[PDB]
């Protein structure tokens, strides 16, 4: 007979004692720990919800790579790279290039948690985190790695974290800042709950739904085998919220996940809503990037926020304008500065996708469509040279991404800047501004590429100079129009 | 006296950067503002382009430059119509 | 913030299931296990996401039946892409759950 | 300018490999892209804490190389084949349980052995939750990825063993319920004399932030002394008293040790290109030895008496 | 350690013993075994050239099974039955009718073998054979079976062996006739070699080329996983023939060879002609009929009969002809009798696929094609009447499909009678009336359908009354012209 | 006339089932097609030699029932789920194989052991080949596929144990090359007199062709004698003889033996709805059970001295 | 006197099973096969349609009855044109 | 019979591979294992048709660095759907071979 896992799973995390040869202080020092001088023995209460043992994990793994491999090997000839709309191929490239190092890096978010942890019960969740982030950055490495000799933005997958390519740099303050670059406490709420319960349901299973409509099932079944993870590894910020919260320190625990949704939700508006809106052929849009934030991230998420006795952010009202707006501009900037991406953006304007883009955001086309109708006129005349850029956008110091407003008939945009040690600042929001001034000193001398323009560390200084500089090797490695500008002959 | 500012056209939907010049009249800045603009995002349009700070309610004087502004280097200023 | 009020005041909790074989004995499962509760299903083709008010018990044993083969709870794991509510879960059930009502 | 160039049949970075990349090498190497700018490893401002941690406990460690990355796991584990494998195992492992709890094994075990299991064996579980934390630690600190992977699948074989040892600790106690075990290993760990090198070894272990310093006294020091001064003498005495279940377990945890010291040796072969690193690993080597031997000697005689 | 399997194998099959107690004869009947009066001791020298072994065996099924299984569950929502052609869903239709209850009898002549076999390595490979036409039968019953809640002709993946439908006594006359109804080494000739390394590939590789093409990787993948089992247990057909004739059996082996080839090919003709060259849409042929046929048939099986030391079969020449002939007719015969199959033929006579069969087989239009003006003429002018029949098809008393010919410009027909023991029998070609001269007692008093119906066994004596027969429960299960005529359309 | 009627959920003869059906339901229930007409099981003539054997062997048969189709295996098992759970339990025999081979298991048996196994042990293989080919006998002639299922998986089992023993032979021959180990066992099935009994025993079993007669000889008779008389008395032998594979193995061979008697009692039980079957079965095990008898007595013997 | 037949019309490409009848001339059996044929798979034409034994180069007379002809039920008849 | 005579009188033998992840490295081992011969390859979606004259081996070894990962070779039939030529095979590799020349 085996015995069940309720009778022994408490041994697995009777694994917290007290100190003697060392200071407990020196053993989980707050730097890393994060615990804010919470003592051992209050720890031992943390319970994770979702719970998994070794012998049932390294099986249950097993089982979920087998049938993720299985899929990819058997759909290899469907031919999805030469008969998929260049927008689907497109937000590919774009997904593992901003994700699949990314997920590499959050092994070390785990592993700060397995290490300096003060809750038993978290160090073990934490120790089949680091594996399962293992497994994804090995998935999206691998998955993209077969479409390399057909592509070489597919190289991206790998390269753009070595890079210094404007949403490489994106990305990599963002997950650095939430994932790599702060104390184990402050990963588990800003990480496993704030991210991963909130948006990355947003990019791997919203997004999912859009490529089993396009007939990418490859995709769609290894990005939700993905998040059946994330599920389990995720419950591990709940029961610290709950903690903190029980022990005094409700503030201090609203203010990081308040940033971390902020700092998560700029990342996601320029990457996932362009691909939702966009990118992705009007056919196979299961619903519109605002649709799918109202079910996950407002219905889904802030509900679950509020049974965890947490308030909704001092921003809300500031987030729900945003996103009916954001996005919209964050796409026309990648889309006009294509040359700076590694993928190749869609415009996703042709009068089909206006209709559509009317019904979803009432009043967009007296908006950005204001700016759509010049750009298309000079697509329909040739003049190209109006369709490339000439300068840099300014860009935040915070998200790193460029500053923008709604144009068109009632043009609004604001700046919000920030003097401080010396220096001025720019933020795209109130938001960004103020998550900055919670925590200076993890941001204070960082410089965003603009800032390194102007520095002079970008040479030449030209907007050649910053594409040598954001790590292109080959003319054929930078973003151009998806259809090369066949959505034209629509108009 | 390379001069950089950020600049936020009216009806564009970002702000860029401009590099203008320290000696530069205020009619020159905003030419040099909406060649990145004007027909790129934006259509053209009668009327007077003006320069204030950003989101500032007074304009800069057409004939004043830059230099006897005040403005900093990378300062944001707004573009717009009279 | 009408549409956004109304859509955070929902106490929704179930199961969100990827697409495969866990799909339809999860719905029924639903269904049998929550007697007198509404399950609501929403189809988006990569994933189901399937709810009701309040709280929703799947059991081992009924999800063993509408599958149709032997199944252990953890298993559901391979399925299971995300869910709403709190969640407990062990040997015999998995239940999703809000503790407040709004 | 901007050449053309053709599509690689594999990464930028491996399209330079004589031999075709295989698995392992498509999705291990060169992934920490914070060893990339040596005054920023992280996209924060370059004095944030995280910034100044891993300037100081990874980037100016005595232990160089100019080409970490090129360190290559003997075993070429990814994830995938990491679970096949343990999958085998453990299933094997459950199944020595399953049918050894069948023929009621422990109710034959010499009179006295319980009590043995409950001093000497059930309070492993916290040496081997340090082994865990430790493993993540070298994990984290690590400057390739490929020196990460190996400490990832370390992590989890640790709490592999952890879990063996709770596992067993309930199961011995439904037949032995008068011995304390699953109830007093904390008191053992804490204040038994034969615990107390261990848990001083450890405790210190825990705090060498150095990650050139972390994996020497972790993976030469520490996890050998355990092999031959815990593993070994369990097995001895499980021979001795009649517990045919401990011996066959403890081989299988002794291949998860023996894959250990197999990437740990390789390490030292790629860090040893180096010449000064001879000094620098044998400098921690020496360093560490006596704890780990009073450690070693103290769990001993309390095990054999 | 472990030792090699070269160092312990020929233990495993180290199984014959010289009996006492029962005769020799007695244990191994000759009907049951057919071992020809060769003894024990000859059959030591058997050596299966793909051998494998239980743990092997259970490790690698289990892997075959996780990856067709897995693939099923990823591909559920990609609409392939609302997607496909309707001639795709009446190939998926027929194939699991003809053939998922025709695998699950297979398991009985790898029995037959497992138990009679002289040879004990025949008995071991036979046991494996066993267990692989059991997942086999298992697979094909599993796979369609969620297709029932859509379409009752579905339900004939389990029904067409338990009905009288034409085509259903078709198929069980052959398999009880190669596979259920004669002895071991009957079988190991007839099944495993003649069967099984000549025509299934045509049905399970040749067909999955086209379900490939058509964007059915479900079924592709399932049937050519099948086929790898196939690939090993079919091996012990060739060193039984070995044998037999080293030990003077040529002439026995060579009859056997030739009967099972050409029964094979008649049902094959049915069934997979009319789906290769007109059910499978025209843009997913992957090849023609006649060019699969010469890619498996005659270079791939005739070479490797060659290689064996057996020749060419005496009808080779007849055999060559027909294939250019036979399953035009047979496409044209179900097709006009559609109501009396459980699918729904394709006609594949538009304009468009008419030069496609002109190429493929030069002069069709002046012989099938001159059937089809007709048909499509009565189709246009909605003469519905003239495209049903009213009376049944005399079929062949050997391969209980049709008697055809040649039709239009060169008509030519031929039936081949034969009197026997006082009754006047018909078969369709000069080989199968050698067939049943071969084995009378095996056939002579076997009654096809049409002999059944004028003997008074059909009631009422009426097509309907011949539906009903045939087992027929819904006015849904009778075949339709695929496309309801839409092809009319396109002429 | 022909009705309309909608698609069912399943298959149409399922389609009554008060429960969803399951997969074992699916695709295992009702396939045998030979059943369906008396006078010509199979597509043929009437009077084909196939024909008059299954008209003889198995619709002429003593043993009746109005529906044997509804026979259920206990187990549920279907090929896949079959090849899951064969596949954790040989991984563990390999796995015992491998570890035992490393330990040297081999080299401390008690004196003379190998004499004993290759006695007593080695021939087996002909007596479980012996019940791999009576078990494709039972499946090929049982009247329903359920009960057919479940021998096709027995015959699979049969053939496992012989894989064993024919590993196990080759093994112990390498430390002990001069008990003629993988030399002689044909001669010992053949001439040794504690072999004869189990050899008259499957030769006659063998020759019983009516499907309910060798069903009930093979799996109510000579399997349970092979158990009691062969399989625990072998355990036991290794016991005093310090051979602990042996009986972890077995262990293993007895749990699929176990799975055998579980779905022959559930036939047992189905048959017995039928008054007449008890005389019939109740005969028929009276009439074998000398032969069985017997053959265990002369094993014994022949392994105890 | 119902009188099986089977029969293949000239240009088909089958042999079907008809029902003729005992006192039928063969001008009467050729109507009856050409019923199931001619307008189905066979285009009509001019001529005179005659009655064989399958294969034969004999014709049967017009007028002649099967009863008169010697043809056994079941037998395989061709339909042709002079 | 010249198309057929044609088609019968070959020497091709090797491995059906269907469509999956064994298909190139079966065509490189196919190339590597067989210097100085020329492989064919017929490339028909759901399988490829694999061949050189009279005879073709696949190394384990070889086949295990195509793969890029760990490799048995009684793995091999996971993704061998048929063959040509007679087939022997070992731990260490499998020929494909025929013992006549047409
Ligand atoms: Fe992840
Ligand atoms: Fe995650
Ligand atoms: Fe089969
Ligand atoms: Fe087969």
């Amino acid at each position: 007979a085996m015995h069940p896992r309720k009778d022994w799973y408490e041994l697995t995390r009777a694994t917290n004692w007290t100190p003697s040869y060392v200071t407990e202080e020196q053993l989980f020092p707050e730097r890393m720990s994060g615990h804010m001088g919470i003592p051992l023995e209050k720890w031992e209460s943390y319970d994770e919800p979702y719970k998994t043992s070794y012998p049932e994990y390294v099986s249950i793994q097993r089982e979920k790579d087998a049938g993720a491999y299985s899929v990819k090997a058997a759909l290899e000839r469907a031919k999805i790279y030469e008969n998929s709309d260049p927008g689907w191929i497109s937000t590919l490239k774009s997904h593992y290039g901003a994700i699949a190092v990314g997920e590499y890096a959050a092994v070390t978010g785990e592993g700060r948690m397995a290490r300096f942890s003060k809750a038993p019960g978290n160090r073990n969740m934490a120790t089949f985190g680091m594996m399962d982030e293992l497994r994804h950055g090995q998935l999206q490495l691998f998955f993209p790695h077969e479409y390399c000799k057909k592509d070489r933005q597919f190289d991206w997958a790998w390269r753009a974290y070595h890079s210094n390519e404007w949403a490489a740099i994106a990305a990599k303050h963002f997950f650095d800042d939430i994932i790599t670059g702060r104390d184990a406490i402050s990963v588990a709420i800003m990480l496993t709950f704030s991210f991963e319960t909130g948006f990355t349901n947003m990019q791997f299973l919203g997004l999912a739904a859009d490529a089993a409509e396009a007939g990418d099932y490859t995709f769609a079944n290894l990005i939700s085998s993905i998040q059946t993870d994330e599920s389990r590894h995720a419950q591990q910020g709940g029961p610290a919220l709950q903690l903190l919260i029980e022990n005094g320190k409700r503030e201090e625990a609203q203010k990081k996940v308040d940033m971390a949704i902020w700092r998560a939700w700029r990342l996601f508006a320029v990457l996932t809503g362009p691909v939702m809106d966009y990118y992705t052929p009007l056919e196979d849009r299961s619903q519109s990037f605002k649709e799918f934030m109202y079910e996950w991230i407002i219905g889904q998420f802030e509900r679950s926020l509020i049974d965890l006795g947490l308030d909704k952010p001092w921003y809300w009202d500031l987030f729900l304008k945003d996103i009916d707006e954001l996005h919209h501009s964050y796409h026309m900037g990648v889309w006009y500065w294509r040359t700076t991406a590694w993928w190749n953006p869609a415009a996703g304007v042709t009068p089909e996708e206006r209709d559509w883009l009317e019904e979803k955001y009432p009043g967009w086309n007296k908006r950005w469509g204001r700016c759509w109708d010049v750009i298309t006129e000079n697509v329909l005349n040739d003049r190209m040279d109006l369709v490339s850029p000439e300068t840099l956008p300014s860009v935040c110091n915070m998200s790193q991404i460029p500053l923008v407003g709604v144009p068109g008939d009632d043009w609004n945009i604001e700046v919000f800047s920030l003097e401080h040690n010396g220096r001025l600042y720019h933020f795209g929001s109130e938001v960004d501004r103020w998550v900055f001034q919670q925590d200076p000193v993890q941001y204070q001398n960082h410089m965003n590429i603009v800032d390194r323009f102007l520095a002079g560390q970008i040479q030449p200084m030209t907007l050649e100079g910053a594409l040598k500089y954001m790590g292109f090797q080959s003319i054929e490695e930078m973003g151009k129009d998806a259809h090369d500008f066949a959505w034209a002959d629509k108009c | 006296s390379a001069f950089p500012v950020h600049a936020a056209f009216e009806k564009d939907f970002l702000v860029q950067l401009v590099v203008v010049d320290l000696n530069d009249s205020m009619d020159q800045v905003a030419e040099k503002v909406a060649y990145h603009c004007v027909n790129r995002r934006v259509a053209p349009r009668e009327g007077v382009m003006r320069v204030r700070k950003h989101r500032s309610t007074e304009l800069f004087p057409r004939d004043m430059t830059i230099a006897e502004s005040g403005l900093n280097p990378t300062e944001v200023i707004d573009v717009v119509f009279e | 913030s009408t549409l956004a009020d109304q859509a955070l005041h929902n106490n929704n909790v179930g199961p969100i299931i990827r697409a495969g074989d866990l799909v339809e004995p999860v719905i029924e499962t639903a269904e049998i296990d929550n007697p007198g509760k509404e399950i609501t299903v929403e189809d988006r083709r990569a994933y189901v996401r399937i709810a009701a008010e309040g709280e929703l018990i799947l059991t081992r044993k009924t999800l063993e039946e509408q599958l149709g083969r032997p199944f252990n709870m953890q298993e559901l794991e391979i399925n299971l892409a995300s869910f709403a509510g709190q969640i407990q879960a062990d040997e015999d059930q998995i239940r999703f759950y809000f503790d407040k009502t709004m | 300018s901007f050449e053309s160039k053709k599509p690689m049949r594999t990464w930028s970075h491996l399209a330079e490999m004589r031999k075709k990349p295989s698995e392992y090498d498509i999705v291990s190497r060169k992934l920490h892209y914070s060893t990339n700018n040596p005054d920023s490893p992280w996209e924060l401002s370059p004095d944030s804490p995280m910034n100044l941690w891993y300037k100081q406990y990874r980037n100016a460690s005595p232990l160089k190389h100019d080409n970490w990355d090129a360190f290559t796991d003997p075993d070429q584990l990814v994830y995938r084949t990491y679970n096949l494998m343990q999958d085998g195992q453990e299933s094997y492992v459950q199944s020595l349980f399953d049918q050894f709890n069948e023929r009621e094994h422990d109710q034959m075990v010499r009179e006295g052995w319980e009590h043995t299991m409950a001093r000497c064996y059930s309070p492993l579980r916290y040496l081997f939750h340090c082994l865990q934390m430790s493993s993540a630690y070298v994990q984290q600190m690590a400057p390739a990825s490929t020196i990460s992977n190996c400490c990832i699948l370390q992590t989890a074989d640790s709490l592999r063993w952890l879990t063996h040892t709770a596992y067993r600790t309930h199961e011995l106690s439904l037949t032995y319920p008068d011995a304390g075990l699953g109830e007093h290993e904390r008191e053992l760990w804490e204040k038994e004399p034969g615990w107390q090198g261990l848990r001083e070894l450890m405790e210190k272990q825990l705090t060498a932030f150095d990650w050139g310093e972390a994996f020497v006294s972790l993976n030469l020091v520490v996890k050998p002394m355990i092999v031959e001064s815990i593993f070994k003498p369990l097995q001895q005495q499980a021979w001795e008293n009649n517990d045919t279940l401990l011996p066959l377990l403890i081989d299988s945890q002794l291949k998860d040790a023996e894959r250990h010291s197999r990437w740990s040796k390789a390490l030292v072969k790629h860090a040893l290109e180096n010449p000064d690193n001879h000094a620098v690993i044998e400098g921690w080597i020496e360093k560490w030895r006596p704890l780990a031997d009073r450690a070693a000697e103290a769990y001993l005689s309390m095990l054999s008496s």
